[PDB]
This record gives C-alpha cells, structure tokens and sequence, in this order.
C-alpha cells in the first residue's frame, strides 16, 4: 500500500529475484521525474513534515490536491486556521498511521479537527479507541438529553388537556386532578386496610359483615373514578394503541379490572374461589403511584435496565436452595421429633436461613445439620451479595442523571434566550444605524434592500 | 476609551505611557474596571506599617466622579495626569475635592478632620513620638491658621500660591513619571 | 449576525433573487475599502490569525480599539503578557464561536484569562459546560469556606461568654462549663435508667417506690442545671429570637419541659394518662450531646441534607408493606390457629420480616404463604438497600470536608502570617536603607514623604 | 510592596492629596536613570517579558 511508501527500494530490491526465472518483456518502468520538507503554520505553531509523508495518505485534506486552497504563496507556507495542540496528532497519523485520542481535549472539538482535515474516527488507533467511543458516549448522550423535544393549542381539547396530564404541575386544573387521584388512590387503600380489620357478642365480626355497605360505595366509586379517568386518558392519547400497549395503561387496566369481573362473577351464581384473588388484585391500584412519584419510575426505570442480573440473582438463589434443602433434609431426616419431611419442606428453612432471617420454628437438630445449616447462611450472605450492588449502583446512577438532565433543561431555555437576545440587539442595532463597524455596515445594507424589494420599513 | 482618544489630548501621557498603565491596569483588575475594594488592596502595599483604607476610601470618592460606583481606565488616568503632570490650578482644585467629602464646595474643620486623621493613621504606631490623641487636631489647626481668615475654593488657591515652598513639593513627581 | 462573516458574498448572491420581484430604489451600496495575517505574541509563543477572525465579535478584546493598547509597534505585532496555552482557547472561540474549557487547567487561572480578554463563561460550549460549572463550584466552596470569619472584647460580656458557650475548646471556664454539662446530662439518664429497674417482702418494687426521694432531687437539679444553662446561653446570643427558633435551642426547650409540666399537672390533681408521656420525654435530653460530639451534628446533617431519599425510603416501605401484608393476610387466613387476624396484624409480621428480623411467633403455616413470605424477605432487602448506601456517602463526604475545612482554616492563618511577615520586612528594609533596588528606592521616597508631611519618623 | 510595581504612579498620584497639609522639606526624590521585553529561552522554546516583570520579586 501508499502507508510503506518508503521501502519501495527494498521492494524492487525484492523483485530482483524473479528476473532469473523470468521472460524479460521490456516491463517499462515508469521513469519518474528524480524533497525538502514543506511547513504547515496551523495559526502560530508551525508544523515541518516531508511532502512525501502526507502524500502516503492522498484521500484526506493534508494529502489531496486540497490543500492548494491554505496554501500562502508569498510566505511559502500552508496557513491552517485550526488548533495548534489537536493538529499535532493529525501528523502523528501521516507517520505511523494510527490516530492517538488525547485524554485532556474536549471530543466535541477532536471531532472537529478530523472532520476538517478528512480523517475519520475508524482510522483511530486500538490503543485509545475504547476511550474515545466512552467519552463519545457521553457526549452523544449529551445530545440526546437536551433534544428530546420537551416544550409545551391550535387543534382541539385532546393535546391540551394530554399536557395537563402528562405534566401535573403545571395550569391548576392538572394539580387540583393529580391531587384529587392521589386522595382517592390513597382512601381507597386506607378503606381496603380498615375492612381487613375487624371493628367490633355473637363472634369477633370484622368489617366486613354488618359495616361494609357504605365500604362497597367507596370502592365502586373509586372504580369509577378510575375508569373515568383512564378514559379520559384514551380520549387525549395519539397513541392510544401503543398507549394501550404502555406499562402504564396496563397497571391501570389490571387495577380497574377486578369490581367489573366480581361484579360479572357475582352477576351468575357465587363461589369463594375467585373471592380471595381478587380481594388480592384490588391491592394493585398501590402501583398507580408511578405516575405520582418519580421514584417509582426511576425503581422500575432500574430493574428493567439490569434485568439479566436478577435472572442470574434467581438461579443462584434456586441452585443453593435446591443443593441445600437436599442436604439438610438427607442430614437431618431420622431425627426424632423433625420438621424437615421432605426437600419442598426444606425450601422454607433453606429461604429463611440463606436471607439471614431466622424464625426457630424448624431448626437443626444434629451435628451434620448445624454445620450445614451454617455454611447455607453464608452462602446466602455470598449469593445474595453479589447483585444488590449493582441495583443500587443502577438506581442510583439512573438517578442522577435524571436530576442532571433537568438542569441540562435549563440551560438550554437559557441559550435559546441569549440566541433570541442577540436576534434582538441585531435586530435594534439596525434601527439605531437608520435612525442616525465593518461588516455591520454590509449586513445594514442587505436588510436596507429588503426593505426597498416589499416597499415596507422595520420598525421598533 | 480608544488609546488616541486619551492621548496627548488634554491627557499629559504619551501613547507609550498609555500603554505602560493599561498593561499595568489591567493586570489587577482584568475587567477594567477598579472598584474600592481593590482600590485598597494596591494603597495598602505601598504603605504596610499602617492602613491606608481609610484614606483609600477618599481618594476613591475623589478618582470616582458622579458617584458611579466603580472608576473606569478613561478617568482613572486623566485623574493621574492631572495629580502627576498637570498644571498648578487642576492639582488644587483636584486636592480640594478630595478634602472636600459632601456635595457643596467648603470645608469647616470637619470634613478634613477624617483626611488628617487618615494620613496619621496610615502610619500604624510605631513612630518615634509615639503619636498622640489629639495630634492630628494640632496639624488640623495649625493648616487652618494660614488660610482661614474669617471662617473656601477661592482662599485655598489664592493661599497655596502665596507660599512657594507647598508650590515646589507638588510638582515633585512630574519629573520622574 | 457577525459570526458568519465570510458568507456575506452567499447572502449577497441569494439577494439577487430579491431583484427580479422588486421595485429598484437604487438601494446604495456601501462601496467599502477594499487581509494579511496578523501575529498575536502571547509571551513568546506567537499566534496567527486573520484580522477579519477577530473583528467578528466585536465586544472583547481581540476584536475592538482595546488591542491597540496592547500593540508594539516596532515588532509590527500584538504582545500579550498572558498565560500561553490558555490563549490557544481565546482563538478557537473567534474560529467556531463556542469555548472549550481544558481539563487539565486551574479554573481560577481560566476565568482569569476569560475575564482579561472580555470572554463570559455564558457562552462556553456545550459540550464541556456541565464540567465547568462542577469545576466552579468546587472553586466557589473553596472561597466559603476560607472565608467564614472563624476568627474569635471592647463591649460587655456577653460576646465573650458566648464565644466560650460556641467555643468550648478555649479559654478555661469554657471547658469546665462543658465537661460539668456533659457530667450532668451523663448521672441524669443513667439516674433514670437506675430508677427504672427495680432495686430489691410483699412485691418486687422497683427502685421508684421505697427510693426515688433523692433521684427526684437529682432529676430537679438537673433540670435546674439546664434551664440556667440556657438562660445564660439566652443572655449572649445576637439572635436571641433567631436562636430560640433554632434547632438546638428547641431541643433544650423540649428537655426542659417536662419537669415543669409534670409539676404542673401535679399541682392540681394527678393522673397517669399523661405520666407515661412525660418519662419516655424526660430520656429527650440525650439529644443535646449534638453540641458536644459532632458526630451527632454531622448525622444530623447528612440526614437533613438528603430528606428526598428518607422521604422516599418511607413512600416505598409503606408500599411494600401494605401490599405483602394485604398478601400474607389473605394467604393465610383460613388457617387452624392463625396469628394473622387482619392486615393491621400482619404489619408486624411483615415489617419483621422484610427488615431480615425474624422472630417466630408469627409464621405462615401454608404453602401459599411461605412463598409470599420469602418473596417479601427479598423484596425488603432490595426496597431498605437502596437508600443506606446514600445515606453513608454523603455522611462521609460531609465528615470529609468538615475535617477538609479544618486544615483550610489553618492554612488561611498560617497565610495571614506570611502577609504580615512581609509586611514587617517591607517596614524592616525601609529602617535599613534610613540608616544607610530600582523600586525600592522609589517605594522608599513615598514613606520619607510621609514621614516629612507630618513631621514624624518611623522607628524599629 | 514590589509585587503591585506599575501602580507606582498610582501611588505618586495620590502622595499630592499631602502636599497642602504638609510642610515641604524638598523630600528630595531619587532622579531615576529613566523597557525592551527580554527572551527566556528555556531549551528551544523562546518565552517573552518585560524585564520589570521579572525584577518586581528580587
């Protein structure tokens, strides 16, 4: 190739060997024309390289015929207007011919020299890549963040009431709903609470047998209001079927769900069956807190992200509770007076010595069994131990960008009001020229034939 | 605030000159503005047996003209070149503004009473004698004894003029800088 | 705008579409003049850059009649006395339009050359502005904490008991005061830890019964001792309103009340619904060792400082809580002898088991329930260990820079005496040259000027 | 102090505010001799000063 352009000697010195077992045909060497070393002043700092050594590389800007356009003829020198401390590794790419990322210079403005000059960031070194695509990670994210459209009524209702409740803390009809939801998610549960508990004789009677009448009043309201709600919701979704398909909507679907199938249960005979599982899934209007508190976002926000790592929590946490239930019921079988039946029996001592928990209800009772029992407790502490880092690590990472991302909100407002300050004071600064620098008297001019063109003026 | 504009223009310094003090200027306070804060950190090296806040606090009021709040390169050197090498008639009235702390033009024993005490406290006490309560009254009193006739602008001019040895110490330092 | 300078002849041709649909008013062009490179020489490195570069923002130094200050005419070139490779940043922002802030570089010497060359840190990049600001704020809390006037006669006694009541540490009475404080909070609480367990016959009595006659001469000591503790503290404090509204002065009040409160209620007629109350309240003077360790000011601290975190440990317990307890409730009801009689029941049992307690007089006897049970263990695992973490760190990143501040402080002192060391040698060389360098014979003509203007002489 | 140099006029400046308290002794000043910044060439790399730049921390 182009890159070892300085061993062609030992190259043709190579070929000599063919002549022997050749056919000599006249192959015609080329004859070429017969070298001093050319600068390159990138704004101060020259830079001195043979021509030969840009020309290896004739498919970028210092080895093209493009650099006749920075070339300056009366100093006899390419007069580049870039960094002088980024360009140094431009040059250290036409030697050897792996780019070297500099660990103390911005990425945004590295991208920026070798975008100039024509390189590309696949050329980069294997020495400093994994770092360079890291902190391009990191600015891409940058990007992202502060793209992600988050301004908030030319059309009907549907847009304007869907950002009053995707965002609840603005106008005062979207706080006054989220505080009203909040109210009635959280007597809801307090009612669930109360009619467990029994109130009051014949026998001890719950709540839930003489009281209960106006406690089914609340409930149908509440279901009510929730599904009042959830419609109103689906009236203002352009999404409404990938909004349907959304987690949210499906925690709200399965909260609403169980009065209307009790209700249809109930409707045509009656068994306690069902009764208890939904009395259960009535509880599940709790997770509608999402939307209320972020932190419950950013919970399930990080248990979705490392979700392999709980796989791999659960079949650790299975492969020690299946080896040790096997071996403290095998040790701890011919005791007089044991709990330990079987392996399935021994599941719950297994679960509730790996947890360090403790209940002293099913316990050891031979030395085999103890010393078992103790190095299940152990590896408990050790499997257990292994993935809450990360999670914590992953909540709170996820976090911090979280706040992060809303101050990199605000700066943005900021940069958008400094930008429409400018278009102002460029805007006024005409008026005050046609009321009474160099390129400002150029620029006056073009908005002076516009003017002229629609026969209008600016005014203040 | 231009370089020729404060040149030999009513502004007794060269464009070399100009250019030695903005440098110099600049250096301290980037913005190019300096404001009494710092007004005192450089008057009190000069002077480090003492504290010269207290008179920095005049001569302050006296460089900074209406009462802006901070005192600009632009009249920080005409303030300079008419302490440094103008003539005998804008160093006085110059000296009389400084003495003079209110609005109105007069001085009543007063308001220089703190200008007096000012340059005797810039000395610290470590003086060979010793200072003394009532010795800037004494330097007060022996100062008005020379113009005060009865009980002003017009007096202080006329009063320094008479006597040329005050003539001859405030042009010391048009010849070197 | 200014900034796109060189596309004037693009706006000048896309004009000439204008021409065709208007109304020529000969709209006078500007006829202007008519570009060598120019040479910036930032204390020996020279920079180059067009003039038109520079010109473009015309509001900083480079670009405006400022420069001609900084010109030397003979050398046909711009002398700066600057930081070399901090300027090599100025000249990039006049390229793009956008600064870049090094990594390697002291912030306080970055805004210094910003602030000289007209350069706002408002218009640094993007790209590097989130490390800028945490880079300045690091800076600005260098600046608060040298600067929180730590330092400790000319009025009465109260600033200088007060200095000893804030200072303990110091002087002599104050220490004594401390140790005679700590000694009585110290004999109160174990005084009252003795009277409660009983001490020796008709019944076991307690040590509150037969005794107790000197140990509530004691307790009215005590409180005697701390209520003019705080009288005298009241005596010395600038912010006597302010400093009753503060939490220590609170804390002082609620260890004080009881006593009074309890005489009170004694004085006329005597109950004991209320005598509970008043000894669990007496233990509150455990609380006012916060001024004597400070580790107990630090925990305060680190618990005021993330509230949001304990606000959220506290949402996502009670969740976690209601729903297991709501689960385990209807799992393990129609058990044969079952402890779990209500959801309120089964708050116990599941806050015990989800803090990894475990007591076994409460266990679940099913199948169902056992699996719920050990769901729940795990899940207040993962739900308690996502807050201590956080708690920690920023206990110990608050310990750190409370014992940071320490040596901070005692480098401001140890400055503060080279400053005055220079400033008795500046006043030492001036006697040496009395009674015998280039500035230094001028310097000392001002202070013989001094000297003479009032006829006084400094001496050694 | 040495270290704020070119303030020197400054401080001259503000020295006139004495001269009406005073009583002039001709306090008799130094008449000084009288500025090319000097190259610092520390190995290749010529670095630029002024001379008083230097001389102000002897």
């Amino acid at each position: 190739a182009a890159g070892v352009a300085a061993w062609l000697p030992f190259a043709r010195a190579a070929a000599i060997g063919w002549m022997p077992v050749a056919s000599g045909p006249m192959p015609a060497p080329p004859r070429q024309e017969r070298d001093a070393l050319i600068v390159l002043n990138v704004s101060g700092t020259r830079f001195q390289t043979w021509q030969d050594t840009l020309e290896r590389y004739p498919d970028t800007l210092l080895g093209s015929s493009e650099r006749d356009f920075f070339y300056h003829p009366e100093t006899q020198q390419y007069f580049f207007d870039r960094d002088p401390d980024i360009f140094r590794h431009i040059l250290n790419f036409y030697r050897t011919g792996k780019l070297h990322y500099p660990r103390h210079e911005c990425i945004s403005a590295y991208d920026e020299e070798l975008a100039f000059f024509g390189l590309i960031p696949e050329i980069i070194g294997d020495c400093c890549y994994e770092e360079y695509k890291d902190r391009r990670r990191e600015n891409a994210e940058r990007l992202q963040d502060d793209a992600d459209t988050d301004t908030a009524p030319t059309m009907t209702a549907r847009q304007r009431v869907w950002r009053a409740f995707e965002n609840p803390h603005t106008s005062t009809m979207a706080l006054v709903f989220y505080y009203v939801t909040g109210f009635f998610i959280a007597v809801s549960v307090i009612a669930n609470v109360v009619e467990t508990v029994p109130c009051g004789h014949i026998k001890e009677l719950p709540c839930g047998e003489r009281y209960a009448v106006a406690f089914f009043c609340l409930d149908t309201a509440c279901v009510m209001i929730f599904t009042v709600e959830y419609l109103l919701r689906l009236a203002a979704a352009p999404s409404r079927y990938r909004f349907v398909r959304s987690v949210m909507s499906i925690i709200d679907v399965v909260a609403i769900l169980p009065y209307y199938i009790g209700l249809v249960m109930t409707d045509n005979e009656d068994v306690s069956g069902a009764f208890v599982t939904l009395r259960v899934f009535r509880v599940f209007r709790i997770f509608k807190f999402s939307r209320h508190s972020q932190g419950l976002r950013i919970l399930g926000y990080t248990l979705k992200s490392c979700a392999s790592e709980l796989g791999f929590l659960l079949f650790s946490l299975t492969m020690a509770i299946i080896i040790f239930a096997t071996v403290m019921f095998y040790a701890e079988k011919g005791s007089s007076a044991s709990k330990f039946t079987s392996i399935p029996a021994a599941f719950w001592y297994t679960i509730v010595t790996m947890t360090t928990l403790g209940y002293g209800d099913m316990v050891p009772k031979t030395i085999a069994g103890k010393i078992f029992g103790s190095i299940c407790s152990l590896s408990g502490v050790l499997v257990i131990a292994l993935p809450v880092p990360v999670i914590v690590s992953n909540f709170s990472r996820i976090y911090h960008q979280n706040q992060r991302a809303d101050k990199r909100r605000a700066q943005k407002k900021a940069r958008l009001a400094r930008i429409r300050a400018a278009k102002s004071g460029s805007a006024n600064a005409y008026m005050q020229s046609k009321r009474s620098s160099s390129f400002e008297t150029q620029h006056h001019h073009l908005l002076h034939c516009l003017e002229k063109t629609t026969n209008h003026e600016f005014v203040d | 605030p231009e370089g020729l504009e404060q040149l030999e223009a009513q502004t007794n310094f060269t464009k070399r000159e100009l250019q030695v003090l903005y440098r110099g200027f600049k250096n301290e306070c980037p913005s190019g503005v300096v404001n009494e804060d710092t007004f005192k950190q450089i008057y009190a090296q000069f002077f480090p047996h003492g504290d010269a806040s207290t008179y920095a606090h005049y001569l302050f009021n006296a460089f900074d003209t209406t009462q802006t709040g901070s005192v600009k390169f632009e009249d920080f050197v005409t303030a300079l070149s008419i302490l440094l090498r103008g003539t005998v008639h804008e160093k006085l009235r110059w000296t009389f503004n400084l003495y003079d702390i209110n609005k109105d033009g007069y001085i009543n024993k007063e308001e220089m009473m703190d200008i007096v005490k000012a340059i005797y406290d810039m000395m610290g006490k470590y003086t060979y004698p010793v200072l003394k309560e009532d010795t800037p009254r004494q330097h007060v009193d022996v100062f008005f004894q020379k113009m005060d006739k009865n009980k002003t602008l017009d007096e202080f001019l006329e009063s320094c003029q008479e006597d040329d040895n005050i003539m001859r110490s405030l042009q010391l330092f048009q010849n070197v800088m």
